[PDB]
RNA sequence: GGCUAAUCCCCCAUGUGGACCCGCCCCUUGGGGUGUGUCCAAAGGGCUUUGCCCGCUUCCGGAUGGGCCCGCGUCCCAUCAGCUAGUUGGUGGGGUAAUGGCCCACCAAGGCGACGACGGGUAGCCGGUCUGAGAGGAUGGCCGGCCACAGGGGCACUGAGACACGGGCCCCACUCCUACGGGAGGCAGCAGUUAGGAAUCUUCCGCAAUGGGCGCAAGCCUGACGGAGCGACGCCGCUUGGAGGAAGAAGCCCUUCGGGGUGUAAACUCCUGAACCCGGGACGAAACCCCCGACGAGGGGACUGACGGUACCGGGGUAAUAGCGCCGGCCAACUCCGUGCCAGCAGCCGCGGUAAUACGGAGGGCGCGAGCGUUACCCGGAUUCACUGGGCGUAAAGGGCGUGUAGGCGGCCUGGGGCGUCCCAUGUGAAAGACCACGGCUCAACCGUGGGGGAGCGUGGGAUACGCUCAGGCUAGACG
């Protein structure tokens, strides 16, 4: 079975590519408490149909390119911003921190 | 506002019954009241009602407890000897049915949340589930 | 500590500094004498302790004890130590072999013969 | 190794009158019905309170010098014992008294246990007809311990077997005098032992 | 090809050998694809030398190539039997 | 003071000789159709290609162009000369390429 | 430069079939089918000789082996906080067995990072192994699996397969030959030499067994392997005697000078018989092969042992190595003399300066025993990095205070989903090891056979109490 995952469109500014942020829950190997994971994925979008906040379907494929190896299986509900805000306002923190 | 409702009230049955309180009242909740009705089957307090303080409803837990003892403290011995949550806020614990643990060698219980209710430890044994360990009595 | 700040920053594995830095971890090391001094013991004793600055085939330079009633170890006497230390010599956490390549055995020995390097004396 | 040297000194050291040579042990010689203190210049000094290890240590050396089994020997048939299911002694026991050289003893084919270790170790012993020279053989349930037809004419086997006629053997054992062999019928229960030792001291001993 | 071999399993002086399917490349006592039977070379027990004929009987139908020792201890076996 | 197995050496030398001439000539041939295909000279060009592919299946015969390799250098040489052809048109000869 | 053969190379033909372009159908990424067009096949040899055997060619499938891709897991330093130009993506190409930014053209400006990028350090990884009640900690030697490397660096050729340890090329360092022009070489294969080091083996035997390569076979090769040798390095088995033997020799040590101790210990008496000396003397070895049959099934026959005159069996047969540590407390074992903060001991506490159970020797004792000690290292105890399982008023530890970002956590009621959670079925979990049972070497170590396991992950189905999410509702928190 080709791995499915599903995650949320938050970078369309690509071509023909979409990073999908995809989270996942499981307890700590060692302190049992349910932790909170996540990871992008560039997955292939041959005709541009998604956008940002798309929460859609990822499906292990054939290679398309370094660091490209998933399709967008399907569109699960369409663009809520909130998760792409959370993702932007996790990524802005971190130019207070330099020095 | 409570972070765990559950724990809080077991807390209150453990302050209470330390100063042997008549009974005590905690915010009425479901998953409160179905957990009560494992503590007053398994015969730690005389039972549970609903009740209505000013406004809100409550759950008003009838303590239990042993016959006056002789000699100094004459206190009489705690029916609840030990109450413990375990599955706390942060740290949840959820074993299998082979997981699930003999409370003191039998003498006491284990509440469990399972897919088929709130059972004790022989309770979801006997129906071969597990689920979350909600806390410990003995 | 909580159990969030445990998933953070997580138990930190103590680790144990070697009482014995004989590089390679060597349970013993070869080494040639530099001087043969006497060192005056601390608070509670008083005595002329037999010391050695060897330098050693690990690159270290390094004082050790030389153990034994008598022993016959000039400047340039090579000699093998091993760990152990001299409690009441600060800075002497190595012991000389008797024995070994230069240090003969303390003659007249007949107790504890095998930690002095005294073989077994003739006939009873 | 087999610390062999003085056996009566033990009988004396351990305090309890151990049987090392067989005869004269029983016989008013044994320097036990003499001189029941331990060896030593300071033998017959006021013996101070001893430590539990003391106590343990003194326990499981009796024990051990009761069989003559070495320390290597005596510590891995205890931690086979605790390895296997049931009480850890008993089953001890039962162990120590399956050995060959202690199962000769104990068919008064020899009259002490380091001459029946002799008597095994020189071929003189079979195991269900086929020759057997290890003491450390463990008999099983049902094995017919036998002495060997070119051995039957040696002058200790006849005397040690000319004095069994009238001798009983051990619950677990049984004996034929004129064809000089024996059966292992079943392991010896604690009951059926009747050694000066407590088990739980060595166990105690060992769980240090 | 994938042969159907000896493998030795025994101590020095105490030879054992388990028949065995194995690509001819891999060293004799490594990984093998499955163990279909055992030889014991000096009657130890009455029950030296077993072989599982229906996997034997398989691998030899998919191509396997048994070698001469091999083949002798499954003829003995009545793998090839077709009486 | 060495084993004879320089022998091997020496086959091998022979068959790179072997080889590179052949595909030497596959190269030279393809370029030279796919010349004729740009200028729309049909029939000569697919006249060549059928001489291509030839040399091609030729080399797949040997270690030299085994595998399918051999069929994706015809299937891009086919292609190429069928789409250069239709940039003029008129397919002439009627050879490797089908109706 | 010249001659020549082939299972060497080439051309044409035959098209079972296959390959490719295009079209159609099914299927859904490049899977399968179909039509026209085009393109592609081959090698002979041996006999018991016109009939078989070893082969050859094309195609489909099996089997085995592998390539590539993906989820999750995999040490330390944040006294490394920003990294990135083939960088991220696209289009079109080149390349490979195959995807790919692998490589290259052109276009777009992206990609990664406190959920720790980048940098630095360290390190083959695992099955397992050691320890531990467990959780965990430590480790990856032998054996098995995968990886990587073959003096350092780079590169292609040949091939089903290599970027090839005992193949090739170039650069560098090194050694050797040298007519000074130029060449040869690569033990991290077995053994051995040397250097380093506290320290690690024979320049041994054999193709008999198992396995591998070539060959129809005979057979050839195999420092793979099977054995032997050396080293108490480890584990296991065994010996240095057994029984009798004085109110108790001598010597030696204490002593109230009565005696006490070494101690049944010895000498002795009787008995067995480690070593050795003879004789017998293996299993491992029945196949390939040959004959019959049918070169099949089946039957029969013959050859072949390195270990090795070893194991083992029988007879004969001598009382015949014991050592090392410790004895103040922890910790089992005490006296005498010598020494006089000297000489020395010591893991920690500590002992010695006149009468030391602690130094040194003696007698005696305790502990182990072909070992005993020491040092080094790992886990343990250590609940002393505390998930199980700790703490912060005065013992080490609450930030000087606030505002607040991310993050963590979330009152009551109903419903949808089923992500966490739970259940069932199933796949996977190589062998060895571990556990249990039986069995083979006289036991054991060692080994064989069988049994039982097991988290995790994949798949199918199910549960919805709790946590999650979505939709709605409430007012006890909060705010107004
Ligand atoms: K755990
Ligand atoms: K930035
Ligand atoms: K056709
Ligand atoms: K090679
Ligand atoms: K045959
Ligand atoms: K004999
Ligand atoms: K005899
Ligand atoms: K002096
Ligand atoms: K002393
Ligand atoms: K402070
Ligand atoms: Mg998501
Ligand atoms: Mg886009
Ligand atoms: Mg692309
Ligand atoms: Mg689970
Ligand atoms: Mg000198
Ligand atoms: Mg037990
Ligand atoms: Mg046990
Ligand atoms: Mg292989
Ligand atoms: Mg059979
Ligand atoms: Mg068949
Ligand atoms: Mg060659
Ligand atoms: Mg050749
Ligand atoms: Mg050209
Ligand atoms: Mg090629
Ligand atoms: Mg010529
Ligand atoms: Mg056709
Ligand atoms: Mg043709
Ligand atoms: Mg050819
Ligand atoms: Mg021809
Ligand atoms: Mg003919
Ligand atoms: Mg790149
Ligand atoms: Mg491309
Ligand atoms: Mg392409
Ligand atoms: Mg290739
Ligand atoms: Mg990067
Ligand atoms: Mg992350
Ligand atoms: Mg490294
Ligand atoms: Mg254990
Ligand atoms: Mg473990
Ligand atoms: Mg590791
Ligand atoms: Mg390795
Ligand atoms: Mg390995
Ligand atoms: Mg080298
Ligand atoms: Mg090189
Ligand atoms: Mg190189
Ligand atoms: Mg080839
Ligand atoms: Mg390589
Ligand atoms: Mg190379
Ligand atoms: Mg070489
Ligand atoms: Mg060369
Ligand atoms: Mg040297
Ligand atoms: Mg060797
Ligand atoms: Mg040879
Ligand atoms: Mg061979
Ligand atoms: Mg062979
Ligand atoms: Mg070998
Ligand atoms: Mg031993
Ligand atoms: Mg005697
Ligand atoms: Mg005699
Ligand atoms: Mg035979
Ligand atoms: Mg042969
Ligand atoms: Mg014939
Ligand atoms: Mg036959
Ligand atoms: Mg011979
Ligand atoms: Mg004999
Ligand atoms: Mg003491
Ligand atoms: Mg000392
Ligand atoms: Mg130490
Ligand atoms: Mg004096
Ligand atoms: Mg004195
Ligand atoms: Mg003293
Ligand atoms: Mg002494
Ligand atoms: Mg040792
Ligand atoms: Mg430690
Ligand atoms: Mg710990
Ligand atoms: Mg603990
Ligand atoms: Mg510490
Ligand atoms: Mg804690
Ligand atoms: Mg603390
Ligand atoms: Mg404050
Ligand atoms: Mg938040
Ligand atoms: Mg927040
Ligand atoms: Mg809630
Ligand atoms: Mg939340
Ligand atoms: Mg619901
Ligand atoms: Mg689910
Ligand atoms: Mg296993
Ligand atoms: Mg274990
Ligand atoms: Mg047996
Ligand atoms: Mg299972
Ligand atoms: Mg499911
Ligand atoms: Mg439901
Ligand atoms: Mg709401
Ligand atoms: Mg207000
Ligand atoms: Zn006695």
């Amino acid at each position: 079975p080709k791995k499915v995952l599903t995650g949320v469109v938050v970078s369309d500014k690509m071509q023909k590519t979409v990073t999908v942020l995809v989270e996942r829950q499981f307890p700590h190997p060692l302190y049992g408490k349910v932790i909170k994971r996540s990871k992008k994925y560039l997955a292939h979008d041959p005709e541009e149909k998604y956008k940002l906040g798309d929460v859609v379907e990822i499906i292990e494929s054939r290679p398309i390119s370094k660091r490209k190896r998933f399709r967008v299986l399907r569109l699960v509900e369409s663009g809520r911003m909130d998760l792409v805000e959370k993702y932007l306002i996790r990524r802005q923190n971190y130019e207070s921190l330099s020095k | 506002m409570l972070t765990d409702p559950i724990a809080d009230m077991l807390t209150r049955i453990r302050n209470a019954t330390r100063v042997y309180k008549e009974s005590t009242d905690v915010p009425a909740s479901r998953f409160k009241e179905e957990i009560l009705r494992i503590l007053a089957r398994e015969g730690f307090i005389k039972g549970y009602e609903r009740v209505d303080v000013d406004g809100k409803p409550y759950l008003r837990v009838y303590l239990k407890y042993g016959p006056r003892r002789q000699g100094p403290d004459p206190r009489p011995e705690q029916v609840i000897h030990h109450i413990r949550r375990i599955s706390k806020p942060g740290r949840r614990v959820y074993v299998g049915v082979k997981e699930i643990p003999r409370v003191r060698r039998g003498l006491g219980i284990a509440i469990l949340s399972t897919s088929k209710g709130v059972l004790t430890d022989r309770e979801a044994r006997k129906l071969g589930v597990g689920g979350e360990l909600i806390c410990e009595v003995w | 500590p909580t159990i969030n700040q445990l998933v953070r920053k997580g138990r930190e594995k103590v680790r144990k500094k070697s009482k014995v830095p004989a590089l390679k971890g060597a349970p013993f090391r070869r080494g040639v004498c530099t001087v043969v001094r006497t060192v005056t013991p601390k608070k509670p004793n008083s005595a002329l302790r037999k010391v050695a600055k060897v330098r050693l085939t690990s690159g270290y330079e390094v004082t050790a004890y030389i153990p034994g009633e008598g022993h016959n170890l000039q400047e340039h006497s090579v000699v093998l130590i091993r760990g152990g230390r001299v409690k009441d010599l600060p800075g002497v956490r190595y012991h000389i072999v008797r024995g070994v390549y230069d240090a003969a055995g303390v003659k007249d020995r007949k107790k504890s013969r095998s930690k002095y390097g005294t073989k077994k004396p003739k006939e009873a | 190794g087999r610390y062999i040297g003085p056996v009566c000194r033990l009988c004396r050291r351990e305090g309890v009158k151990l049987y090392l040579k067989g005869e004269r042990c029983y016989s008013p010689k044994c320097a036990m019905e003499r001189r029941p203190y331990p060896p030593g210049q300071h033998g017959q000094k006021r013996a101070r309170r001893p430590s539990d290890y003391a106590v343990r240590l003194r326990e499981k050396q009796k024990l051990r010098r009761i069989y003559g089994i070495s320390e290597r020997q005596f510590r891995n048939l205890f931690e086979e014992a605790s390895k296997k299911k049931g009480v850890t002694g008993s089953v001890f026991l039962g162990l120590l008294e399956s050995r060959l050289d202690n199962v000769v003893y104990r068919l008064g084919f020899a009259v002490s246990r380091r001459q029946a270790r002799q008597l095994v170790r020189h071929g003189h012993i079979t195991v269900n007809g086929r020759r057997v020279d290890l003491p450390s053989y463990r008999v099983r349930p049902g094995d017919e311990i036998a002495v060997a037809e070119k051995s039957r004419n040696l002058e200790l086997i006849r005397q040690n077997l000319e004095a069994m006629k009238g001798r009983k053997v051990g619950p677990w054992l049984s004996l034929d005098v004129e064809g000089m062999k024996g059966k292992f019928l079943r392991l010896p229960d604690r009951e059926d032992l009747a050694l000066p030792v407590n088990e739980q001291l060595v166990i105690e001993f060992y769980s240090r | 090809m994938v042969k159907i071999r000896l493998a030795r399993f025994g101590s020095k002086h105490n030879p054992h050998y388990r028949i065995v399917v194995t690509d001819a490349r891999r060293k004799r006592d490594g990984k093998y694809i499955e163990k279909i039977g055992y030889y014991d070379p000096r009657k130890t027990t009455p029950d030296w030398l077993k072989v599982d004929v229906e996997r034997a009987r398989y691998w030899l139908s998919v191509g396997a190539q048994p070698t001469d020792t091999a083949r002798r201890l499954l003829r003995q076996a009545g793998v090839f039997r077709q009486e | 003071r060495n084993l004879s197995a320089l022998k091997r050496h020496r086959q091998s030398l022979k068959r790179r000789l072997r080889n590179k001439a052949k595909k030497s000539a596959i190269k030279t041939l393809s370029k030279k159709a796919i010349q004729l295909a740009q200028e729309g000279k049909a029939e000569e060009a697919l006249k060549i290609m059928r001489k291509a592919e030839s040399l091609i299946d030729k080399a797949a015969k040997g270690s030299t162009l085994h595998k399918n390799a051999a069929a994706r250098r015809k299937s891009r040489l086919m292609r190429k000369v069928r789409q250069l052809l239709e940039a003029a048109g008129a397919p002439l000869i009627g050879g490797g390429l089908s109706a």
